C-alpha cells in the first residue's frame, strides 16, 4: 500500500452527487520547471542518506567512548555498592537503540517519505517514487464503476485529470476494470473486493 | 455580538471559494491559497502556478 | 451624558452603586470628568462598542427634538439625513 | 538535540558549496542556452527545505516522540514527559461516568 487517501469535495446541496476532491491526490506546483527537483532522483537520495548513515555509526561509535567516563561521573555517585557492570549492560543497549532509530528516521527522511514537504512533488508522484516508480507504471485503475450516469463520468474525468497532470506519456491509457458488473455494488463492502 | 443579537451566526455558503472554471487547478496547486476582494474570500486566476509562491 | 448613562449600565454588575454621573452639569468641563470616569472603568478603554451599545448610540443620535449630530456615524439608509440635514 | 541541530546547519552550509560547482557540472550541459542565475535560485531555496524538515525530524526525536521506540517508557509517561511533565501533574480524570 504506497498511497491512501479520502477527500471532500466543495460546497453543494446534494449529497448523493459525487464530486472530484480526490483530484488533489496529484496536487503540484509547476511554476517553474527551468530547474529539475533535485529530491525525485533516486541516485541523489541514496548519496545523501549514505552521508547521513555514516554521520550515525560514528555518532554511535563516539558515544559509547562518552560512555566509559559517565560511569565514574554519574553513577558511582548514585549509591554506597558498586554495580557498576550492568549500568554499561544498560546503556550500550539503550544506545544501540537510540541508534537504531535514526537509522530508521534517516531512511524515512530520505527514502519512504521525502516528499512530504516537497509542494513539488505530488502524492501520487512521491508514493510511487519511494520504490523508484514513475507515474508511467500504474496500469490498472480499478474504478467505482457504479453504473450511473454521474459516476462514469465523473470518475472517468478524475483518473484523467490526475494522469494528466502528473506527466503520463501520450498514449499510455491505464486499463480500466469494472467490477461491479459482476459483484454488484456491496456500497460499504465496495473498495474492499 | 451582531450574530448574537440578528439571528444571523450561521452563515449559509452558498459559493464554494473556487469557481467552476476554477475548481481543478487549485486541486492540482499544493500552494494556491484564497486572496480576498470585495469582502469575500475567493479564489483567483493570478493566484495558480504562479512564478512568485515558490520563493 | 446619556450615552455615559449606558457606559456605567453597561460596566457594572448585579450592584446597585450610585453614579458618577447624577447631574448633566458635570459635563460642563468633560476633559477633566472624562478621564476620572475612565479610571473607574479601565476595562471601559480595552473594550470594543458592544453592538447593543452601538445601535444605541445610533438611536441617540437620530433622536427627536435633538440638535443633529455634527457627524455621520453609519452609512445607511439615513444617510442624507445624517449629511445634509 | 543541540549536537544534531549544528551538525544540520553544518550540512546546509556544505551544501551550498557543492551547489557552485553542480551549475557548471550538470546544467550547463543541459541546454544550449545559458540561464544559470535561476537554477541557483531554485535549489538553495531547495537546499532551505530539505534542511528545514531535517530540523523538525530532529526535534520529533528528541522533543515530540522520543519515546516511540522505548519500551521503558509508557505511551502515557513519555506524552507528558515532552513537556517535561510528570505522572504527578495530571490532576483531573474526568471519568466516562
Amino acid at each position: 500500500l504506497a498511497m491512501t487517501a479520502t477527500a471532500t469535495d466543495k460546497i453543494g446541496r446534494s449529497v448523493p452527487a459525487p464530486g472530484k476532491g480526490i483530484l488533489t491526490t496529484a496536487r503540484e506546483h509547476h511554476g517553474n520547471l527551468k530547474y529539475p527537483s533535485p529530491l525525485l532522483n533516486i541516485e541523489y537520495r541514496k548519496r545523501q542518506l549514505n552521508k547521513r548513515l555514516e554521520q550515525i555509526k560514528s555518532w554511535e561509535e563516539t558515544e559509547l567512548s562518552y560512555l566509559q567516563e559517565e560511569a565514574e561521573l554519574a553513577k558511582e555517585e548514585f549509591g554506597d555498592e558498586f554495580s557498576m557492570h550492568e549500568f554499561l549492560k544498560e546503556r550500550t543497549e539503550e544506545v544501540y537503540r537510540e541508534s537504531k532509530r535514526q537509522v530508521s528516521d534517516a531512511k524515512k527522511q530520505w527514502g519512504n517519505s521525502f516528499y512530504k514537504s516537497d509542494p513539488r512533488i505530488a502524492p501520487l508522484r512521491g508514493a510511487l517514487a519511494a520504490f523508484n516508480l514513475t507515474i508511467d507504471d500504474i496500469g490498472v485503475a480499478s474504478f467505482h464503476g457504479t453504473s450511473t450516469v454521474a459516476n462514469d463520468k465523473n470518475e472517468s474525468a478524475t483518473i484523467n485529470n490526475m494522469m494528466k497532470h502528473l506527466g503520463r506519456s501520450e498514449g499510455n491509457p491505464v486499463f480500466g476494470v469494472f467490477q461491479k458488473y459482476l459483484t454488484g455494488h456491496p456500497k460499504g463492502a465496495a473498495g474492499a473486493w | 455580538h451582531n450574530a448574537i443579537t440578528r439571528n444571523t451566526m450561521f452563515v449559509a455558503k452558498d459559493k464554494a471559494p473556487y469557481s467552476d472554471e476554477l475548481e481543478q487547478p487549485v486541486y492540482l496547486d499544493p500552494l494556491a491559497r484564497v486572496e480576498e476582494n470585495k469582502k469575500k474570500l475567493v479564489f483567483s486566476d493570478k493566484t495558480i502556478q504562479s512564478s512568485q509562491s515558490y520563493v | 451624558g446619556d450615552f455615559l448613562r449606558r457606559v456605567e449600565e453597561r460596566f457594572t454588575s448585579s450592584a446597585g452603586t450610585v453614579s458618577l454621573l447624577q447631574n448633566f452639569n458635570q459635563l460642563n468641563e468633560p476633559e477633566q470628568f472624562t478621564a476620572d470616569f475612565f479610571e473607574k472603568f479601565p476595562q471601559a478603554g480595552k473594550q470594543l462598542i458592544s453592538e447593543e451599545d452601538c445601535d444605541y448610540f445610533l438611536m441617540l443620535a437620530a433622536r427627536p427634538g435633538q440638535k443633529p449630530v455634527p457627524f455621520v456615524p453609519v452609512l445607511d439608509e439615513r444617510f442624507e439625513f445624517f449629511f445634509k440635514k
